[PDB]
């Protein structure tokens, strides 16, 4: 049931911030920005040095 | 240049430093201050015979 609650709130949160053009509710008035996520890959879990260095960058 | 990326864990600062090549400058100093270049003298043979060209 708790998972149901969490998922439902997630879907509703999509709906409210559909109308509002930018980031968080109230937009540019808000003073609070919308955060993003760091795509780490698998680099830093149980942190160490990286044996697999990348030769070239797209 | 310096930037603050706002992730969900906290702020990620991003510094970028770029050293441009002094040769491609076209405005101001073309080299570092202590770069010295001596130009190679073009080497020619000794004459060993005195002559006068005339006109």
């Amino acid at each position: 049931l708790n998972v149901l609650i969490k998922d439902k709130e997630r879907e509703e949160r999509q709906a409210r911030l559909a109308r509002v053009r930018g980031g968080t509710a109230t937009g540019g008035a808000g003073k609070k920005k919308v955060k993003g996520k760091t795509n780490l890959g698998g680099a830093f879990k149980k942190d160490q040095d990286f044996d697999l260095d990348g030769p070239d960058d797209f | 240049a310096t930037r603050h990326v706002l992730m969900r864990q906290g702020v990620l600062g991003i510094k970028v430093k770029i050293m441009r090549d002094p040769a491609k400058s076209r405005t101001g100093p073309k080299a570092l201050p202590d770069a010295v270049t001596i130009i190679e003298p073009k080497e020619e043979e000794p004459i060993l015979a005195p002559s006068v060209k005339d006109y």
